[PDB]
């Protein structure tokens, strides 16, 4: 029966809409039966279904897997269908999938090491010679892949043979063409068999066809690239044809030979990389004046290439190269043609990281002030790159009242706010530091005048120049017109603009970040009240810069706002702690840190405790939060004797609500912990005594924390007397309860070392009864998977029965 | 519920929602060792998603300092399935 | 304040038009690497290994 | 569970003891100071140890029971 093997190899749909386990479990299975089943069918149907126009792409690299596997055990009687399974995978090579091309070539390379060299060769040779341009490049690409797979030295004789075919051109250019796609694909794994590939391919540089020409030196170029920097003697015979080939062709093979001398340039010495360079050199300046806006891209690469080089000295750059580089490239033409602006870019802050950044910058800083606005970002952006990739030690005077004028003028004239003026004004500055004195007064009037009106989206642009120059604003003693300023920014506090609001915020927190409360002008007494009602706005740029400013006000200028507002604000950050943003909650545990420092613990700690007693989870957790950050800000001393005395009051889920409280006190304050144990023992003692389930589990909890945060301290004492009130507790079937049990357990391991814990196992290792053995199992499972290591010096001697030796009698050697 | 094949060079990775919170023991405090994830659970379209919840990745995934001290980092790619 | 602001912009704008004036008066085919396309224009050994190919894969039949 | 050197509630002596016997001789060829108490002790060269642990690795407590 035919349909017979059809039905059951539907075993790949079996996988294609199919469970996981099933999935390998199929997969496994037919694997198992590819080489009954027989290539005919098996293909006959899966090529189809590769073919299927909307497949998936985890679904074509599960079919890809199935065909790896299937073609690894049929091997030798895939030869009659291979032709076949070319047709279909030839395409996938030239996808503009990236992993559609991985799937094609790992499915080739199967397919060749399934069949062998010569029947790829067969079915792959008359595609050689046909006249079809899309044929031609599939074929270079699979015959890559199956030198790839196969071996270099396996196809070299083909290779050898058919670039001197004298029947066509035709074969002779898809044989470099392989040579090509070999270099391109493999990279450098090419290096031991470079000079082979060089002298099977180095006689088409000079044949009568000017198309294997082309294509002889772009597979140099190819080969050339693969090597670097390694490969340059096995490019000798080549560099004679290539050196009169520039000096004689003219446009694209001209083109294809001077991006091969690019190439090969950076591989030479000094001597023969500064003596082509001169040729190279006189031929690319004569080129500088020709027509197609690819033959500037290649003349601009090949520029940046050869001027990286050491045989190139900046003598013989700036007085050959830049005269005419600057002639020709710098015109605004340049600057909206985009395919060749970020190029260009690259390559003069290249030219100024060797030549130096003084001329450059001269050259085109000149070129600053223009009627176009693309030549003026280009300029600024290759300013600012090459003045952070070198800084600016060589400004003069003239260069610096030059470039603040410029930033100046350019920063009024904008039409719309854009990052790159912005980021120029800043580094500016910022490099300049402490040079600036009077363009000081003159900047502080341009962000005046910007920041006094025009749409705020002007406004915030220039709250972030405040920001990010208030410190060399301030760093030369001028803040008087800084408290203008802050006065300014100050009236600006009634924004409808969230986005303005924040940056208004940022602003005049970078400058009272700096600024001393005494010469704070604004009485810290009247912002502060103006300031408490916006800690109720809901967006979170104007809730993280209100939060950071309050808490720097009560940190330096606590002595002026009477207290009970601090109170207030306290209580009111309180619910900030359950922000799902990491900035508002890192935020407000510093502002309440320092809120907490400022008014004293005793007086927040009385309402935390009243907070903690009567609200619902959410605020109990965030008032527990609290009293940890109280109690680490100032000293745990302060609020022990009063969290232990509200543990005296007689009421249930009161107790509860103490130990949660002390589990995530321990949990937060880790390391400062170590005197404070002795204190809670008992509390943990009459707890761990207790019959409540959540007293046993959540002093566990703390005995898990407490654990963790004592260790390499000296604190053994007190965890061994508490292990032995936790121990008993192994034996609960309640899974929480055993859940923080072993939490405990796993927490004493480090604290109090495996061999304690090896000591309280062995007894119930071997008990008669099965759940004691379950229960002592899993705990020592538990010790051995963390610090096996360990356990080899703490097993007790087991002595030898008649049978077998079980003494370790290495150590018991005496030196 | 974890992958736990071992792992190599991809860096996991947390959604907005839990960003800066351990992924073995879903903790709030002192992040310290960054999470290495299997290739399978990185590759193709799950790069850069987050090991918890497999949505878009804006943070480095961490683990905490309690786990790195119990060696909990060596057990394997703890993305979650 | 303002309006001092609004003066001094006026006068910078005027100096660098000022400038501008002063110096004035002192002073594509398409073809891709991408394509085998050329511009206008217009024994064996390959035979002999494919012999040896061919050789090799009838006799393996 | 996959992990080797695991227990549960079935396990024997046996294999409890052959385990630990296994994984002493592999600290024993790791640490490099114990190999040296041991060469000395018995007066032989390191590698020749070295052989010998790992000979006595197939079979330690020699075969099991019935
Ligand atoms: C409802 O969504 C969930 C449950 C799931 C989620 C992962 O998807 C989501 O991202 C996540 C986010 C919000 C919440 C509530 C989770 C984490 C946060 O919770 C909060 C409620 C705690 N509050 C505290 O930490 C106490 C103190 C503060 C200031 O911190 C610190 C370090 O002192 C702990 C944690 C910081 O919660
Ligand atoms: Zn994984
Ligand atoms: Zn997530
Ligand atoms: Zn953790």
């Amino acid at each position: 029966e035919e349909q017979k093997e059809r039905k059951i190899m539907k075993l790949l749909l079996k996988i294609k809409n199919g469970t996981p386990p099933m999935r390998k479990a199929a997969l496994r299975q037919i694997t198992d039966k590819a080489r009954e089943f027989g290539a005919g069918p098996l293909f006959n149907q899966i090529l189809p279904l590769l073919m299927s126009p909307t497949l998936e792409d985890q679904e074509r690299h599960l079919l890809v897997k199935v065909i790896d596997r299937i073609l690894y055990k049929l091997d030798d009687l895939v030869r009659p269908y291979v032709h076949k399974i070319l047709v279909v995978i030839e395409p996938l090579l030239i996808d503009e999938d990236y992993y559609a091309r991985v799937e094609g070539r790992e499915i080739i390379s199967n397919l060749a090491k399934a069949a062998g060299l010569a029947t790829m060769i067969s079915t792959m040779r008359p595609d050689i010679d046909n006249m079809d341009e899309y044929v031609r490049n599939t074929t270079a690409r699979a015959f890559a892949v199956v030198a790839s797979a196969l071996g270099i030295p396996s196809l070299l004789p083909f290779l050898k043979a058919v670039c001197k075919s004298k029947k066509s051109w035709q074969a002779r250019h898809t044989g470099i063409k392989i040579v090509q796609q070999i270099a391109i694909l493999m990279g450098c794994a090419i290096l031991p068999h470079l000079r082979s590939l060089v002298e099977i391919i180095e006689h088409g540089l000079v044949d009568e066809q000017q198309k294997v020409r082309t294509i002889s030196a772009l597979a140099i170029a190819a080969l050339a690239e693969a090597a670097t920097p390694y490969g340059i003697e096995s490019f000798d015979s080549v560099l004679k044809p290539l050196w009169k080939g520039i000096r004689q062709h003219r446009g694209k093979g001209l083109a294809a030979f001077l991006k091969a001398i690019g190439y090969l340039i950076p591989l030479m010495d000094a001597e023969y990389a500064n003596y082509y360079t001169r040729e190279v050199m006189l031929i690319l300046i004569r080129e500088f004046q020709s027509p197609d806006e690819e033959m500037k891209k290649i003349v601009l690469k090949v520029v940046k290439q050869c001027c990286g080089t050491d045989g190139v000295e900046a003598n013989y750059i700036k007085t050959e190269i830049l005269p005419p580089f600057f002639k020709h490239f710098w015109q605004h033409r340049m600057a909206l043609d985009r395919r060749n602006y970020r190029q260009l870019v690259d390559t003069t802050v290249e030219l100024a990281n060797k030549v130096g950044a003084a001329e450059i910058i001269s050259r085109i800083v000149d070129d600053l002030k223009d009627e176009a606005e693309q030549y003026r970002k280009m300029v600024m952006e290759t300013i600012e790159k090459i003045m952070g990739n070198l800084g600016a030690a060589d400004i003069d005077h003239k260069l610096e009242e030059q470039l603040i004028d410029g930033i100046l003028y350019a920063f009024q004239e904008q039409t719309t706010e854009d990052s790159v003026m912005l980021n120029g004004f800043g580094t500016v500055v910022n490099a300049l530091g402490k040079r600036v004195k009077p363009y000081l007064p003159q900047i502080c009037g341009t962000v005046l005048w910007r920041l006094n009106n025009k749409s705020a989206k002007v406004r915030q642009q220039a709250a972030d120049l405040i920001s990010r120059t208030a410190v060399v604003m301030k760093t030369c003693q001028e803040e008087k017109l800084m408290g203008h300023l802050g006065v300014v920014l100050y009236e600006y506090l009634g924004e409808e603009y969230p986005e303005v609001l924040g940056s208004i915020l940022g602003a005049l927190k970078a400058i009272v970040n700096v600024i001393g409360m005494h010469k704070m002008t604004p009485p810290i007494k009247d912002l502060l009240p103006r300031l408490t009602p916006i800690l109720k706005n809901r967006h979170e740029k104007v809730q993280e810069n209100c939060i950071d400013l309050v808490g720097r006000i009560a940190d330096r200028g606590a002595e002026y706002v009477s207290a009970r507002e601090w109170m207030r604000i306290c209580f009111e950050l309180l619910e900030l702690l359950k922000a799902h943003k990491k900035a508002i909650r890192r935020a407000t545990v510093n502002t309440f840190g320092y809120i907490a420092k400022a008014i004293g613990p005793h007086d927040v700690l009385a309402t935390l405790l009243n907070n903690l007693k009567v609200q619902e989870r959410q605020n109990r957790v965030c008032t527990t939060v609290a009293i940890a950050i109280v109690a680490e800000t100032c000293s745990p001393f302060t609020v022990l004797p009063a969290l232990m005395n509200e543990y005296r009051v007689p009421e249930l889920n009161v107790q509860n609500g103490v130990l949660k409280s002390l589990s995530f006190l321990f949990e937060y304050i880790g390391e400062m912990g170590k005197d404070y144990i002795y204190a809670v023992t008992p509390l943990l003692e009459d707890a761990l005594m207790d019959r409540d389930l959540v007293h046993r589990q959540t002093a566990s909890a703390v005995v898990q924390h407490m654990s963790l945060g004592v260790y390499g301290f000296g604190c053994e004492d007190s965890l061994n007397h508490l292990l032995n009130y936790v121990w008993p507790n192994v034996f609960e079937t309640s899974p929480h309860v055993i859940q923080a049990v072993m939490g405990a357990l796993e927490g004493l391991r480090v604290a109090i070392g495996p061999c304690r814990m090896l000591q309280y196992c062995l007894q119930g290792l071997f008990h008669p009864a099965r759940k004691v053995r379950d229960v002592y199992w899993k705990i020592y499972n538990s010790i051995y998977i963390g610090s096996q290591d360990a356990l080899i010096a703490h097993y007790p001697r087991i002595y030898n029965d008649d049978k077998n030796t079980y003494i370790r009698y290495e150590l018991d050697y005496i030196l | 519920i974890f992958c736990r094949k071992q792992a190599g060079v991809a860096i996991g990775r947390l959604c907005e929602k839990c960003d800066g919170k351990c992924v073995i023991c879903d903790s709030y405090v002192r992040p310290c060792t960054l999470v290495r994830i299997c290739d399978e659970c990185n590759y193709g379209s799950y790069q850069g998603r987050c090991v918890i919840c497999g949505g878009p990745g804006v943070s480095d995934a961490y683990y905490c300092k309690e786990c790195t001290i119990q060696e909990k980092d060596r057990d394997g790619c703890p993305k979650i399935v | 304040d303002q309006n001092k602001l609004e003066e001094e912009m006026r006068k910078r704008k005027e100096r660098v038009e000022k400038w501008r004036e002063e110096q004035r008066k002192k002073a594509g085919k398409k073809w891709s690497l991408e394509d085998d396309d050329d511009d206008e224009d217009d024994l064996d050994p390959l035979d002999a290994y494919m012999e040896e190919v061919k050789e090799e894969v009838k006799k393996f039949n | 569970s996959k992990y080797i050197g695991t227990g549960h509630a079935d396990t024997t002596k046996w294999e409890w003891l052959v385990n630990q016997h296994r994984d002493s001789y592999c600290s024993y060829m790791g640490h490099f100071d114990l190999l040296n108490y041991f060469a000395i002790a018995e007066n032989e060269s390191k590698a020749r140890v070295r052989f010998n642990l790992m000979e006595k690795m197939l079979q330690p407590c020699g075969p099991p029971a019935d």
